[PDB]
């Protein structure tokens, strides 16, 4: 079957990091110390714990990416059935690509894709 | 957005872009630099205090430890302070040798600026490319002075020793090869689209701001100001050679890069002209050269200020004597220490990745910023 | 004769379930500590069993002597160093928690350690990772 | 008399094939990939840069410089360590994972060098801060001398056994008391050149 | 020369029994190793497995090894002009380490690095040291080679004629 | 090398490519040259050398 | 409107050309011989005035201690006593610690008897710091020239130019 | 002889004192600390574009602390620029000198160095804190009567 | 589509000039800053495996894969190569695939050591304003050309 | 790479075995589970494409 190899390969690929972690645990020594476990901050003592809180206008491309992922997912089955059918699916997906282009133009002009 | 939204990161002494042990406390608002605070002094060895309680012949090894890339400039300022105080003349051959060594050190300093600058931009190969020829410069220095760095070659009223046999042709061949190498560097780097788009419009400095902030050298000359202390103060024999002061009108980092490339080319021209017209005669001053107890140079009782055009700007020495071997006061005016204070103004409202470009545009090495 | 070194330095009562915490935003960026190969004085609560350091507890001074063992330590020598540390801390009452004060305290503590080594109280630790004798080579009197 | 003393220990192990060859191969692997910290402080780092460059190659020994301490085996201390920098140096050494090695390069890292006499802030040798395996004398040591020091470090690394691992973990003794000092916030808060034009106060 | 030269210089060879037999028979051994180092630890490791404790001696700053190793020697710590000249006396290094070793140790092995800088007579004394101190083995790197080869140190120093290998 | 690396990973532990001594007479590291003048000392590098100097 | 697209075209081809130019400039270095000096199998021959380990002649020393005063740190230790029969300074011990030495060259320059010399002996690394305290016997050892080691390829930096 | 700047100041009625010249003949003037903040603006008005260096030094141990300013002009078409040295003296017990950061920004770091090494407090400097020494340090190292308080890592490497 | 696939795969493999999350000069090591031991090796393997799989997908999707033949010309060598079938044919196909993969392994390894690295804003601009509309136009051209097939 | 093997062939193997023998370092301030899971997820999702 064409998919039992997929499951076996997935199991092996998940097992490999477990084997690496086990081998490191049984081979590498442990010498923990309070200075060693401190977070690295280029020598100096770290201040408050991490955290940046970006601006919204920077990370507004993600809302475009969510929609565009769905559009590119929807475009695949049409391409798979483009040869069995004819110009009907061409006309069908032309509106999809045109709406994608119009949305990209709107995001470009409104400044959503500006950093 | 005042607090708990602003990330204060200590891009401190251990950072690849931080040249040496410079620390920046950078406050970021989503990769946007709100401001930065420079903390220096991680290499403060108290060299001004060690300048006292040391004779000049003892303090000369200490001199090369500020601006360790351009060591001959610091050696020149240290040996020309007291020799101006004592009215000691320098022979013409020694002056020509000094000019040649200073220009070679300027070439090496501009190279080892270009390396870390392009590394901070993102290109690592130019570092090895500059080191291929800085090793040749080191070979010339070791053939002449005896060591690659920390030469201890400059002396009061002259130099340590004459140039060895077969040095002029070696230096001329180095100049011929290095011109080709510089053309290769400009072919690889100067018009690159990524390099330009990382450099073209960062750190715009006005000429008035450059004057007020105390900037000197390629920093001040990259704001529309043609101010070189070699042609203003008539240092050594720079009035005899044909050379041009490299200055640019725009204030960005690209102007500084172009200025340093042109300064390397003009320096090469200066070595060629100096070696073509080298004079004869003595090099050490025979008047000062005189088991018996040997005193050092007793400085006169007056104040003095001496300047030099270091590759990083203007390097100065304020010397107050005390009619004794040990100077009463020895203040060092470092070009990098004064060029660094404009960095928070430049990086304000810029981005995090632009800090590397701005700091690489300024020729800062931490051994000269503190003393 | 007698017991001697009867001060018997009393540590603070041991806490449980102490978790590692960084310094706050206003108090961060500073060392509030003196670290050196033989002495680490931290303005923090460090427990040895779980290697957890709480740096928000600035009212406690944790002293770790000889983390990389260069001397062989008995309990009496540890008690001597600890009573000296307590006396030094009580001597500096009213001083700020800055790095300067803790570095001074560590300097006197290491001078005491060197005096103990040269008096015969402690000996250099063989079977150490390095043998460099940072306090001086073995010499005769 | 500053005497020396060997503590009480047990017998090692003794093995035929598995443990001995595994230890030898681990030693060989740690020989050829001693990744430096890229720790640079002062003029000696320039010569360190000359060992990254083309004329003398770091890559022949492996020895790729890694910025993060967690990815670095060897710290090659190049430069004078001031009082302001020494706690940072000790942190960086402590944050490096075991096994870790230290090479003190330069006269300023062994004993303070020129600053051993009159400098009021120069630490006279990092052996007062970090345990040094190989001492490298010389002001700007020649890059070949740096390679020789690294070769001697490899000579000592290949001699290691499993017992040396329990020589490397810290003993981790602590002692906690109240201090009744004055607690003060950090002077360097990060506020710099913000609203500067309103700070005249005539 | 080739063939054998370009064939495996691998570190899995069975030379180790011969190495231990030679270091037990010939007390003082001159060793030659790869220039980049690190292939000596395979041979010193088994010596350390037998209970031998290593004393690392640098031959550059050795300074007349007779009184440096087998006698109390005077050394002046470096004053930098802040102190008067002091004359310290240091214990004999190899004998101090011998008398301070634990009773279960097989002995002490003196690892003399960079022994090429020593003269002929210093190598003579380094070869004849185990005769005076029974529980001392001498290992001295007298050079470098493509592969690890060892010889008796008396042969290199000139006490025994150099037999062709 | 990229194609045949699975076959090179086996042979590499059983091969050494360490550079040979300058004179082709040094049978042993303790051997002395017959006449120490026929050796070629002073190999140059890339700025001033040909392929003969390697 | 079309001119904007045309300008976008010409400012894109230029970037591709300059990226290819960077690629060509970098890859032209593959046809050039390496500059790397393969230490420790190859050693660079030091200059005639290279400042390395000090060599000290015990017979020529007069214990005048000017080498101490000329030192930036007063490093050399000259333990001497007066030989009352002749009233000349008899040298007892001479020691230079190379952990503090910076190889500046002041001692070898200001020595009146010229008993102090600079050798080519670099690579003085030791495992122990206190082993760097060279006395008058260690300083008196002749340096090992790399030209006498025949297992390595001695590299000369430049042509000899003695013609 | 009266310098050009001193003659200009006496023409404009500004109090000062001429201390002479250095070895290069540059004028040296002494300005009282109370008038220095007003005189610096007038100095820039004269045309001193460039604050070349700001320095501080000890006149004598247990004596006055002197702060030194070097000034020159950066202009197109001037052959020999005019340079002036100016010294302001403050008592050791409580040294107070007005800051020229609001006239020349180049003093921004430099005066901090003068505060870090000699303890001269500058009034209108907005960020006056230690720059070279550690920020928690107590004492001014460059004063002639300073004594280092016996730190362990400064002592001899034993 | 070939150029856009190369640039996009180089960005996904996070190779330079798109090494921003692991940019050593801006951040100390990026997300690998606190990672030590076997985990850094895992995040190294994964990167090189991504590079290898991107090169393999380049030689599969855009190059001919294991195929090497010119039917329109009388190439004796290519015809004789394609005439082999069996174990030897599969071996030659593996050889051809590995060579074509090594071409687009050689190119990005060079690319890392030649160009400077991008910036985050410019990375976003290149991804969203230069590559996406161009890929949409390429898809439209592909569909228009494929209209002739049916 | 020249010394780890004949022509540096064993250099990457030496790096891998060194990282195997290098102490596994976990952050005390952060989360252990996410720290251990992240690289494993990355390598699994990258290996699944082969
Ligand atoms: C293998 C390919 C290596 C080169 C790809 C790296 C990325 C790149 O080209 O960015 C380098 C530059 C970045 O170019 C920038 O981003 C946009 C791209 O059009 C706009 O032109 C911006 O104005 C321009 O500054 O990309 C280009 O200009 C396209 C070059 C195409 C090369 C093929
Ligand atoms: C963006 C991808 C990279 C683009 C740039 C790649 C680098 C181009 C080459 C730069 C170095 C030039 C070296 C000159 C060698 C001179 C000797 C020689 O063999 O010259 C031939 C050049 O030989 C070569 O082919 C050079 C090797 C190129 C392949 C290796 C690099 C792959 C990437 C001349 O033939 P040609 O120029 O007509 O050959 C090219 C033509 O397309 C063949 O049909
Ligand atoms: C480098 C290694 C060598 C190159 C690759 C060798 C394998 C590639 C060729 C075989 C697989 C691709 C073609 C499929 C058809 C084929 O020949 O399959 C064989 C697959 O052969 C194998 O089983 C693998 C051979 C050993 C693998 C290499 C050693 C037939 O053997 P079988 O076991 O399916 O049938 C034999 C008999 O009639 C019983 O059914
Ligand atoms: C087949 C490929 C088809 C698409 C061609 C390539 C993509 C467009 C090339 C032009 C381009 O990249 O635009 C530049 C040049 O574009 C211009 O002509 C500048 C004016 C932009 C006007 C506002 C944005 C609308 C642009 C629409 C472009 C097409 C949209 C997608 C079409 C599929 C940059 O403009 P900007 O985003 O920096 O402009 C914003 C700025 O603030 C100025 O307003
Ligand atoms: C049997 C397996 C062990 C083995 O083959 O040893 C080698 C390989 O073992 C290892 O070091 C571990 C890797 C496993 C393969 C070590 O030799 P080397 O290749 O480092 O030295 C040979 C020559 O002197 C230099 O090339
Ligand atoms: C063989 C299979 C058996 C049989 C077991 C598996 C062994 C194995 C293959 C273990 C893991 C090996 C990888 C595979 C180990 C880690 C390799 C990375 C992958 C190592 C990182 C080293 C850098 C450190 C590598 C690239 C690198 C090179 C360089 O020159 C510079 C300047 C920089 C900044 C770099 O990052
Ligand atoms: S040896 Fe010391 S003083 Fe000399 S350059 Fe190196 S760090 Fe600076
Ligand atoms: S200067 Fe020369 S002769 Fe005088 S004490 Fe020093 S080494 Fe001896
Ligand atoms: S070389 Fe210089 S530093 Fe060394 S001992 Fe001589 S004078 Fe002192």
């Amino acid at each position: 079957y064409e998919y039992d190899i997929f499951w076996a390969f997935l199991i092996i690929s998940s097992v490999i990091p477990i084997l690496a972690f086990l081998f490191s645990g049984i081979l590498a020594p442990i010498s923990k110390g309070p200075e060693k476990l401190s977070s690295y901050e280029s020598g100096i003592e770290p201040m408050g714990d991490a955290w940046l809180q970006f601006r919204i206008r920077y990370y507004m491309f993600a809302l475009v990416f969510v929609v565009f992922d769905v559009e590119t997912v929807f475009l695949y089955p049409w391409a798979m059935s483009f040869d069995i059918l004819g110009v009907s699916v061409f006309i069908e997906a032309l509106i999809f690509v045109l709406i994608l282009i119009v949305g990209l133009v709107y995001a470009w002009r409104k400044g959503a894709l500006e950093w | 957005t005042t607090r708990k939204d602003l990330m204060i990161v200590n891009m401190g002494p251990h950072h690849p872009s931080m040249h040496g042990v410079l620390r920046l406390i950078v406050t970021l608002d989503g990769e946007d630099v709100i401001d930065c605070e420079p903390i220096v002094g991680y290499l403060h060895r108290g060299m001004e205090k060690i300048a006292e309680n040391r004779t000049i012949i003892q303090y000369l090894p200490y001199v090369t430890r500020w601006d360790y890339l351009a060591t001959m400039f610091t050696e020149a300022i240290t040996v020309n302070g007291p020799e101006q105080l004592g009215n000691i003349q320098v022979p013409k051959r020694a002056s020509y040798i000094r000019v040649i060594m200073l220009e070679l050190s300027r070439i090496a300093s501009h190279l080892l600026w270009l390396g870390p600058f392009m590394a901070d931009i993102g290109a690592q190969t130019p570092f090895f490319y500059i080191l291929r020829e800085r090793e040749l410069i080191y070979d010339l220095f070791e053939a002449a002075t005896g060591m690659r760095m920390m030469h201890n070659y400059f002396r009061i009223g002259g130099v340590a020793a004459d140039l060895p046999y077969g040095w002029i042709d070696k230096c001329l061949d180095f100049c011929d090869y290095f011109l080709i190498g510089l053309t290769e560097y400009q072919k690889l780097i100067t018009r690159n689209p990524i390099f330009l788009e990382r450099v073209e419009n960062v750190g715009i400095i006005g000429g008035e701001e450059a004057i007020n902030w105390g900037l000197s050298g390629p920093m001040l000359r990259a704001s529309g100001i043609q101010w070189d202390l070699r042609k203003v103060d008539h240092y050594e024999c720079y009035d005899e050679f044909d050379w041009e002061v490299q200055w640019q009108k725009e204030g960005d980092s690209l102007a500084r890069y172009l200025i340093r490339i042109g300064e390397m080319a003009e320096s090469v021209k200066i070595i060629q002209q100096a070696l073509e017209g080298i004079p004869g005669g003595p090099y050490e001053n025979l008047e000062i050269r005189r088991k018996k107890p040997s005193p050092a140079f007793e400085l006169s009782k007056q104040e003095l200020y001496v300047r030099v055009e270091a590759p990083k700007g203007e390097l100065g020495i304020f010397l107050i004597g005390d009619q004794s071997v040990f100077p009463w006061r020895w203040k060092i005016r470092p070009p990098g220490f004064i060029n660094l204070q404009i960095l928070p103004q430049l990086v304000k409202k810029m981005k995090l990745a632009d800090i590397m470009t701005i700091l690489g545009s300024i020729d800062i090495i931490m051994g000269e910023v503190d003393r | 004769e007698m017991k001697e070194v009867l001060k018997r330095a009393t540590p603070i009562e041991a806490q449980v379930n102490v978790k590692s915490r960084n310094l706050e935003r206003e108090y961060g960026g500073q060392w509030l500590s003196s670290v050196t190969r033989h002495v680490r004085i931290y303005a923090a609560y460090i427990d040895p069993v779980t290697c957890a350091m709480d740096q928000t507890q600035m009212d406690k001074l944790t002293l770790m002597i000889d983390p990389t063992d260069e001397f062989l330590w008995n309990d009496e020598t540890l008690n001597k160093v600890y009573v000296y540390f307590e006396e030094l801390v009580d001597h500096y009452e009213g001083a700020p928690l800055t790095e300067y004060t803790l570095r001074l305290i560590g300097s006197d503590i290491e001078h005491y350690i060197r005096k103990m080594l040269y008096e015969g109280e402690i000996k250099y630790n063989m079977n150490s990772r390095v043998l460099n004798f940072s306090m001086g080579k073995p010499r005769m009197k | 008399m500053n005497s020396i003393e060997f503590p009480l220990l047990d017998q090692i192990a003794q093995n035929s094939v598995i443990s001995t060859t595994s230890n030898d191969l681990s030693n060989w692997s740690r020989l050829s990939s001693l990744w430096p910290l890229l720790y640079g402080t002062s003029c000696c780092f320039i010569e360190f840069a000359s060992l990254i460059g083309s004329r003398f190659d770091f890559d022949r020994y492996g020895l790729v410089p890694r910025a993060s301490p967690r990815q670095a085996d060897l710290i090659l201390t190049a430069g004078t360590v001031t009082m302001k920098m020494a706690p940072s140096l000790l942190r960086l050494y402590e944050q490096m994972p075991e096994p870790k090695y230290v090479i003190a390069m330069g006269a300023c890292t062994i004993t303070g060098g020129m600053f051993s006499t009159d400098s009021y802030s120069t630490v006279r040798g990092v052996d007062k801060l970090i345990p040094v395996d190989v001492y490298l004398p010389g002001c700007p040591p020649k890059p070949e001398a740096v390679i020789d020091a690294i070769t001697k470090l490899r000579k000592k690394i290949s001699r290691e056994i499993y017992e040396d691992r329990i020589k490397s973990q810290p003993k981790n003794r602590c002692f906690t008391i109240n201090h009744k000092f004055r607690v003060g916030r950090s002077i360097h808060t990060g506020n710099y050149d913000q609203a500067l034009l309103y700070k005249y106060k005539s | 020369i080739g063939i054998r030269d370009f064939i495996g210089g691998d570190l899995v060879k069975f030379d180790l029994g011969t190495w231990l037999s030679d270091v037990e028979e010939h007390k003082a051994i001159a060793m030659y190793s790869p220039h980049e180092g690190g292939y000596e630890g395979r041979y010193l490791n088994r010596l350390r497995y037998q209970g031998y404790h290593f004393l690392d001696v640098s031959a550059r700053g050795l300074g007349d090894p007779e009184t440096t190793l087998t006698k109390v020697h005077p050394v002046c710590p470096p004053h930098v002009g802040k102190q008067p000249i002091a004359r310290w006396w240091f214990p004999p290094e190899v004998d101090y380490r011998l008398e301070a070793l634990p009773s279960d140790a097989k002995g002490l092995v003196v690892w003399v690095i960079e022994a090429k800088v020593l003269s002929k007579a210093e190598l003579q004394f380094l070869a004849m040291l185990p005769s005076l101190r029974p529980k001392v083995r001498v290992i001295a790197e007298c050079g470098n080679w493509r592969k690890v080869m060892w010889k008796p140190l008396k042969e290199i120093a000139g006490l025994v004629p150099l037999q062709e290998a | 090398v990229f194609i045949f690396f699975p076959g090179i990973l086996v042979w590499a532990p059983f091969l050494n490519f360490r550079k040979f001594p300058r004179d082709p007479t040094m049978k042993y590291p303790w051997s002395k040259p017959e006449n120490p003048s026929e050796v070629k000392g002073g190999f140059l590098k890339y700025p001033w050398a040909t392929i003969e100097d390697y | 409107m079309v001119t904007g697209f045309i300008n976008y075209g010409q400012q894109t081809i230029r970037a591709a050309r300059y990226i290819g130019q960077s690629f060509m400039i970098t890859l032209s270095h593959a046809n050039r011989l390496p500059v790397t000096i393969q230490y420790p199998y190859e050693k660079l021959i030091t200059s005639e005035r290279f400042r390395g380990r000090i060599h000290f002649e015990f017979d020529k020393c007069i214990a005048c201690e000017v080498c101490v005063r000329a030192c930036p740190i007063d490093l050399p230790v000259v333990d001497w006593k007066l030989e009352t029969d002749i009233r000349k300074k008899r040298l007892l011990n001479y020691s230079i610690d190379f952990g503090i030495c910076i190889f500046c060259g002041n001692c070898v320059e200001y020595c009146p008897t010229n008993c102090l010399s600079m050798t080519e002996e670099y690579e003085l690394s030791t495992y122990d710091r206190h082993e760097l305290n060279y006395n008058q016997i260690a300083l008196g050892r002749l340096p090992i020239s790399i030209t006498d080691d025949y297992t390595i390829r001695t590299i000369l930096n430049s042509p000899q130019t003695k013609e | 002889m009266q310098g050009r700047l001193s003659a200009w100041l006496v023409k404009h009625g500004l109090v000062h004192r001429s201390l002479g010249f250095d070895y290069q003949g540059i004028e040296t003037l002494q300005i009282k600390p109370e008038d220095w903040h007003s005189i610096a603006v007038i100095l820039y008005v004269y045309g001193y574009n460039y604050l070349r260096s700001q320095c501080a030094y000890d006149v004598a141990p247990g004596g006055l602390l002197a702060s030194v300013y070097h000034l020159t002009r950066i202009e197109y078409g001037v052959d020999q620029p005019e340079e002036v040295c100016i010294k302001v003296f403050a008592p050791r017990r409580n040294p107070r000198i007005p800051s020229v950061f609001w006239v020349w920004k180049s003093a921004d770091f430099q005066e901090r160095e003068s505060y870090d090494m000699f303890g001269i407090s500058y009034d209108n400097h907005p960020r006056l804190k230690r720059i070279l020494m550690p920020e928690s340090w107590i004492g001014w190292p460059l004063r002639k009567d300073y004594i280092v308080p016996n730190f362990y890592e400064i002592q001899d490497a034993y | 589509g070939f150029i856009v696939f190369i640039i996009s795969s180089l960005a996904e493999c996070e190779r330079l000039p798109f090494d921003l999350p692991e940019a050593e000069e801006e951040l100390v090591a990026g997300y690998q800053t606190e990672y030590s031991g076997i985990k850094f090796g895992l995040f190294y393997v994964a990167s090189y495996l991504n590079l290898l799989i991107s090169s393999l997908f380049v030689t599969v999707l855009y190059l001919g894969g294991w195929n090497l033949s010119i039917p329109y010309i009388f190439i004796s060598e290519f015809f004789e190569i394609n005439k082999i079938d069996g174990v030897f044919g599969t071996t030659i196909g593996i050889f051809i695939t590995l060579a074509k993969t090594f071409l687009f392994l050689f190119i990005p390894i060079t690319t890392r050591w030649t160009l400077p690295r991008l910036r985050m804003d410019q990375l976003l601009n290149l991804g969203w304003k230069f590559l996406l509309p161009i890929s949409l136009g390429n898809l439209l051209l592909t569909t228009s050309s494929q209209l002739f097939s049916l | 790479p020249e010394y780890a093997g004949p022509l540096g062939i064993l250099q990457a193997l030496a790096d891998g075995t060194k990282l195997l023998f290098k102490e596994n370092l976990l952050p005390s301030r952060g989360d252990t589970y996410l720290f251990s899971i992240g690289p494993s997820i990355a390598v699994i999702s990258i290996l699944l494409g082969y």
